[PDB]
């Protein structure tokens, strides 16, 4: 006993499942024990979008996540009608009404609700999607279907429309720079540990605000990056802001006992880092003390108390070998976490030029599917890690110095690279030229408070 | 058994990628996951001597603008790579090769000038043009076809013959 659909001439879903039209990996879906799809047809992969025998919000959100490399938003609008559309070939009827058109009718109004609930911004970019979707859920007619139908209408409408903690944060904490005195803030006048939390916000709202649409298709390399990766590059650019503000933190302070303070200072930044698993500012660190103009300033290292050689060389090392130590201390972390995103990028970039976007069977194309789960799952790592946020109070001053850093002033990235390195090698000539003196220019006292909270609680 | 490290730097819209990934993967497997160590390491025989390489290709990461000393400090060779399609990826390779003097400390640093071809838009730079370059470097020029695999090994195992060069002296 079967089912007996209609022809494939009335109804392209109808077709049979072949080795021309779709393919499954060896294993299984986990937790759920449902077939992994490897690659089909377009019209293979809506029909197991919308499968009748069971339901499947892996490949739903896997697919809604990834679908436009091989079918525009108003061609999956117009396969899910077509779907939802089915004709009639009481004993088979009944059945066949129950069994196959109620469950498929059900997940097109669960994919509609999964595509403006999640993916809205297909409808943000093209007014007709969102006319087409309102005018077929209008359409919509059984009972079965009328709790479904005004709850996707009830997202579209609040999808239309334009922080405190779980118990106490931490005291924010002050050095020399008194609260409100905003003019007086720079690198060892504001706390270590307040410099650290702060930054730590902003990369934490920084690292939450990218979306998988500024990911999927590597549209961050292409031409149009900047409007369609804006809150990845802002989160770039913040990054990239800081390390050259350390590095010219740094090089700027030419008096070498200042500037061993200052290097001193940045380590402690970066231990405290390390302690709110701010693995971007920790990056951010270690690519200032890496950087040509740092790197070769050795008088300066000398004198870098051991323990806080140990502190860099031990987030130096996360680095190395292609990242291994980051990703393992990474896995065994729980949020909240400020990830280094770049390893995402690359991993996004070379699955999907290191794939085919099609593959053949008997003369065949069908759509590499498998490609796609790969990017979604990266994409799902990157959202893991979003959804906690941070127990730390905002300092409203702090964070708006930071914000407003711009080291590079004017100048273009050559000339500005140029002058970090000429001011390197002013500071500390190569050998055989000897070491000059420099005089101070700090007129405040250089200790660390350290980066021990001041006050109990 | 030697290991080379390998760093591939070149701008966007390129296929550094495509370089390094089809090196790496089986001449008829297009496959690739990024993910694992043997995604990065492979094992090969040149001029006789079996060694390993490990490529860096930090393709996807161009905007981590500060992060290039750190990156270009892992390699002891380099592939400095533009699209013959792209006359900007072609006048940038001056300011890679610069830096990576700098970050080598180094005016003589183990390096070879790649021109790949992917897909159109068509040529914008002559292979001549890329011969003068490299000429003027005294480093190797190699063209490649990312899709039809042609030169990538050639570029590859020219870099490696480039640091033995350099190893000897
Ligand atoms: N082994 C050298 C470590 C690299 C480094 C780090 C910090 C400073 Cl100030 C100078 C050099
Ligand atoms: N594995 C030890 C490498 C030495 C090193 C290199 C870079 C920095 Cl920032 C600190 C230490």
């Amino acid at each position: 006993e079967q089912m007996r659909l209609p022809s494939a001439d009335v109804y392209r879903f109808a077709e049979p499942d072949s080795e021309e039209n779709i393919i499954f990996e060896e294993n299984m879906q986990p937790k759920a024990g449902i077939p992994i799809i490897k690659a089909g047809t377009v019209i293979k992969l809506i029909e197991r979008l919308t499968y009748h025998m069971y339901a499947d919000p892996n490949f739903v959100r896997t697919f809604l996540t990834t679908y436009r490399s091989f079918c525009k938003p108003q061609e999956l609008l117009s396969l899910i009608i077509e779907r939802f559309e089915i004709p009639e070939p009481s004993a088979e009827l009944k059945r066949f009404r129950k069994e196959y058109i109620q469950p498929v009718q059900l997940r097109v109004l669960n994919v509609c609700r999964h595509w403006v609930e999640h993916h809205f911004y297909d409808f943000e970019r093209d007014a007709y999607l969102l006319q087409r979707m309102e005018e077929f859920i209008g359409t919509v007619r059984g009972k079965a279907m009328k709790k479904w139908v005004e709850s996707i209408t009830k997202i579209i409408q609040r999808k239309k429309i334009a922080i405190t903690f779980q118990s106490s944060p931490p005291t924010v904490e002050w050095h020399i720079s008194r609260p409100g005195h905003i003019e007086t803030f720079d690198l060892l006048t504001l706390h270590p540990i307040e410099i650290a939390r702060q930054l730590t916000l902003l990369e934490s709202d920084l690292y939450r605000a990218v979306q998988p649409s500024e990911l999927v298709g590597s549209v961050w390399t292409k031409e149009d990056k900047e409007i369609n990766s804006p809150n990845l590059l802002k989160m770039i650019r913040h990054t990239t802001n800081l390390t050259l503000w350390f590095e010219k933190c740094i090089v700027e302070t030419e008096n070498l006992e200042e500037r061993v303070a200052v290097v001193s200072r940045i380590i402690e930044i970066l231990q405290v880092f390390q302690e709110l698993n701010n693995f971007n500012g920790v990056l951010e660190v270690v690519s200032a003390m890496n950087s040509s103009p740092v790197y070769r300033l050795d008088h300066t290292f000398e004198q870098i108390p051991s323990r806080q050689k140990k502190i860099l060389e031990e987030a130096h090392e996360l680095s190395e070998d292609h990242y291994k130590k980051y990703l393992a201390k990474l896995r065994s972390i729980n949020p909240p976490c400020v990830p280094f995103f770049g390893i995402y990028l690359t991993n996004i970039l070379k699955t999907e030029e290191g794939n085919p976007e099609v593959l053949k069977r008997h003369g065949k194309e069908l759509i590499n599917f498998s490609k796609r789960r790969k990017v979604a799952e990266i994409t799902g790592e990157i959202q893991q890690y979003q959804n906690q946020p941070y127990c730390l109070r905002v300092e409203s001053d702090i964070k708006r110095f930071f914000e407003n850093l711009n080291p590079m002033g004017n100048s273009m990235e050559k000339e500005f690279t140029d002058y970090l390195f000429n001011k390197s090698l002013e500071i500390e000539p190569r050998n055989p030229k000897p070491l000059p003196r420099f005089p101070k220019k700090y007129s405040y006292p250089l200790k660390s408070p350290g980066v021990r909270p001041s006050n109990p609680r | 058994m030697t290991e080379y490290k390998l760093v591939v730097v070149g701008a966007c819209g390129v296929g550094k990628s495509a370089l390094t990934i089809q090196l790496i993967q089986n001449h008829f497997v297009d496959e690739y996951d990024p993910t694992i160590e043997d995604s990065y390491r492979k094992q090969v025989v040149i001029d006789g001597e079996t060694c390993l390489l490990d490529i860096l290709d930090t393709a996807g990461q161009e905007e981590y603008s500060a992060m290039r000393d750190q990156y270009m400090r892992t390699g002891e060779g380099f592939l400095c790579v533009f699209a013959i399609n792209n006359t900007k990826s072609f006048e940038d390779i001056h300011h890679y090769r610069e830096q990576i003097k700098r970050v080598k400390d180094s005016e003589d640093v183990p390096m070879v000038l790649v021109g790949n071809k992917s897909d159109l838009p068509s040529r914008t730079v002559e292979s001549r043009q890329a011969q003068d370059l490299a000429r003027s470097y005294g480093i190797p020029f190699i063209e490649t076809s990312a899709k039809t695999r042609q030169g990538v090994d050639d570029a590859f195992y020219t870099l490696v013959r480039e640091i033995r060069k350099h190893k000897e002296k």
